[PDB]
């Protein structure tokens, strides 16, 4: 998906948005002056049917990481596992090409 | 070999997305979507203006 | 009636969702340009049709799709 | 052909056969085999 | 304009065998997956089933069991492992152990564990396991109940599933019929009225009051009764909708049309919907040439004049191929006093298709006679039709 | 080769099928590898979708 093929995305087939950015939040809290305060809060899964603006969004709760390590790549296989039970909660006639 | 009028682009809300001649096509994006279905009404409403 | 003087014009230049459409009939497809490329190093993809086993997939079928099955 | 034997195979039952056939390749007593194996000439060209 | 092959017209299956390059990719990619923590379970169960179809028949054993060894302790990947051994016995023996051990509460397990047992004592001991280890599965409790051929062993099972599964309808309906007795179900009534049972239990003790089979006009009684004594989920024909199966069976027919008029009585009290009753209609046009449905007509007839509902009620007659007659006869005789009254306000053909009835009935011509004679002097101006037919 | 294997394999498939029933079972197509890509039709018919 580029510049050039953006208004492909708004055919009629169904398709799903997923960001993992925000999936491991750490926080280093900070306001407009700047000063340092240290966590590592819950996180999410941006998940969003641009046609219908649904916005499937898993929450990942902190619990997740006690005793994990490789995190960052925990994450993204854990991201995975949440799209694939979403997509299978999803009905064939809704699910996204 | 007249120049006399121009031919523009003729959008509707389903083009609307694929459009770029005329601009501010995702810069502004309630003004363009203003801009598609005004002229959509000016159309109808021409051809309505014709029948009347 | 003759052949046409052999000039090599480009003047088209079209697109548009209604002429799109008519040439993505002829237009190789998505699918078919994974197809044209074949992974490299490993034995690529075959299907064996039985009038003729020949044909290869190629990198139409995902690495991990083509260790598993069918798309 | 039948949808159960490829023509190798098909081939393989029939030598058999002629092998499992009771007392053929006896001939002490003057037994004679005969194999007449033949195309029917413009059989599918020639249906009235 | 050679065009392009309809791109859904490609190659598809009975593929070259996957190539080791290609399968070592899925393998790299599986073992991240494993080893950037376990998911817990599921990453083992995906590297299974990777190698099921890789495919493979060993490596997975080697792998998979390992795996479940150490951190994991879920019952699915302990289903999976024993699925990866169909060798029939000792292996698949051995897993259930471990699993059992580790996840007693998870039916599951259980399950398989009964599946891989040929044996019934083999079977009948680890059923009991289970009820030991986990009371609620119904499942298991009917299993149990199934497996006995004597007596007092199968009501003592029937008791304990009672008792560990509070609503349980099927195993009620079972210990029911075991004990045989009005006083058995009587009891079988005090033990559930404690209970709090709102929505269609009772039905259960209809059933069980008709099984002397002569009695059945208690059963209204106690149809209306039932929906007073509940605090009551309003519904409408979904009791119609159970009766039907529970109907099908041999000595409940009967039962449902009590429990039907009684639904019917609890709506008229309620007040007349419009669409309720074309709901009825429709469910009893539905499943058709069934006799609940016949009674419904038959108690909306009683209720109120209704042509449409006796020509219904013909047609199911037909399907059929005797009990509308019975009932005409019925309505003539009981109450001939009040119904000719009706009768002779509606002047109607319901007299002529009466008559029709009897002349299919009989070839002796004399009792269509007779009735044909009652009719005209039932009819107090005397009705028109009759006479024809005579 | 491959008649005479056919011939074994598929006996060796029917021995297995008989012992599946014996124990209450559909057969393991897990148990036919190494008796895979033999016999004539293939052991992999017998399991094609």
């Amino acid at each position: 998906l580029n510049s050039s093929n953006y208004a492909e995305l708004f055919n009629n087939d169904i398709k799903l948005f997923v960001d993992d950015t925000n999936v491991y939040r750490v926080t280093v809290h900070k306001t407009f002056e700047g000063n340092v305060a240290t966590k590592a809060i819950n996180g999410c899964i941006f998940t969003l049917n641009p046609k219908t603006g649904h916005l499937f969004l898993k929450i990942i709760h902190t619990s997740v990481w006690a005793g994990q390590k490789r995190l960052s790549q925990l994450a993204k296989w854990k991201t995975a596992e949440e799209v694939s039970a979403l997509v299978r909660s999803l009905p064939k006639e809704e699910q996204p090409k | 070999l007249g120049l006399l009028p121009k031919p523009e682009p003729k959008v509707k809300l389903s083009n609307m997305m694929s459009v770029f001649e005329n601009d501010q096509n995702i810069t502004d994006p309630t003004a363009w979507e203003k801009v598609v279905k005004d002229q959509v009404d000016l159309r109808k409403r021409k051809h309505l203006e014709e029948n009347e | 009636k003759a052949l046409p003087i052999p000039e090599d014009q480009p003047k088209k230049k079209r697109a548009g969702r209604k002429f799109r459409k008519y040439k993505e009939k002829f237009r190789l497809s998505h699918v078919r340009q994974l197809q044209n490329r074949m992974e490299f190093g490993k034995q690529e993809q075959t299907v064996l049709d039985s009038y003729g086993e020949e044909v290869g997939l190629g990198m139409s079928n995902t690495s991990l799709q083509q260790a598993v099955g069918a798309t | 052909p039948s949808d159960s034997e490829i023509p190798p195979l098909l081939v393989y039952k029939w030598t058999q056969g002629i092998n499992n056939l009771s007392e053929i390749w006896d001939v002490s007593r003057g037994q004679s085999a005969v194999l007449l194996e033949t195309t029917l000439g413009e059989m599918a060209e020639k249906i009235d | 304009l050679s065009y392009l092959k309809d791109l859904e017209n490609d190659r598809v299956n009975s593929l070259s065998d996957a190539t080791l390059e290609d399968l070592q990719k899925m393998r790299t990619i599986l073992k991240s997956y494993r080893k950037a923590d376990p998911t817990n379970p599921q990453g083992w169960i995906a590297s299974a089933r990777l190698e099921e179809k890789a495919r493979k028949f060993s490596v997975a054993k080697k792998i998979i069991e390992n795996g479940c060894q150490e951190c994991p302790r879920s019952s699915d990947i302990w289903l999976e492992n024993i699925r990866l051994h169909e060798s029939d016995v000792h292996y698949c023996k051995t897993l259930v152990a471990t699993a059992i051990n580790f996840n007693p509460t998870s039916p599951l397990l259980w399950f398989k564990a009964i599946d891989l047992e040929s044996t019934t004592v083999n079977k009948y001991r680890v059923v009991r396991k289970a009820l030991q280890e986990i009371p609620r599965d119904e499942g298991l409790w009917k299993l149990a109940v199934s497996f006995e051929a004597d007596k007092a062993q199968v009501i003592k099972m029937l008791e304990k599933a009672t008792q560990f599964i509070p609503q349980s309808m099927d195993l009620l309906t079972a210990y029911t019929n075991l004990q045989s007795y009005h006083n058995a179900k009587m009891t079988l009534n005090s033990f559930r009225k404690i209970l709090p049972q709102e929505p269609e239990i009772w039905i259960i003790s209809t059933l069980l009051e008709e099984r002397n089979n002569p009695k059945l006009v208690s059963l209204l009684k106690e149809g209306l009764l039932e929906l007073s004594k509940n605090g009551y989920k309003a519904t409408l024909s979904a009791w119609l909708k159970r009766a039907e199966a529970l109907n099908d069976a041999p000595n409940s027919n009967l039962t449902c049309q009590a429990i039907v008029y009684a639904i019917l009585e609890w709506l008229r009290e309620s007040g007349e919907y419009e669409s309720e009753l074309n709901n009825v209609d429709q469910i009893l046009e539905k499943m058709p040439h069934s006799k609940v449905q016949i009674a419904v007509l038959k108690k909306l007839i009683q209720w109120d004049p209704c042509d449409t509902v006796l020509w219904s009620r013909l047609k199911m007659a037909t399907e059929s191929y005797e009990e509308l007659l019975a009932f005409f006869q019925e309505l003539l005789f009981q109450t001939s006093d009040d119904i000719r009254a009706n009768m002779r306000e509606k002047s109607p053909g319901l007299l002529m298709m009466y008559v029709s009835e009897y002349w299919k009935a009989q070839k002796g011509d004399t009792r269509q006679t007779l009735v044909l004679i009652d009719q005209i002097i039932d009819f107090a101006p005397h009705n028109l039709d009759l006479r024809f037919f005579k | 080769n491959e008649f005479l294997d056919s011939q074994r394999v598929w006996a060796e498939y029917a021995t297995k099928r008989q012992e599946a029933i014996q124990q209450n079972r559909r057969l393991a197509f897990e148990e036919l590898e190494g008796s895979w890509d033999r016999g004539i039709p293939r052991i992999s018919t017998l399991f094609q979708r």
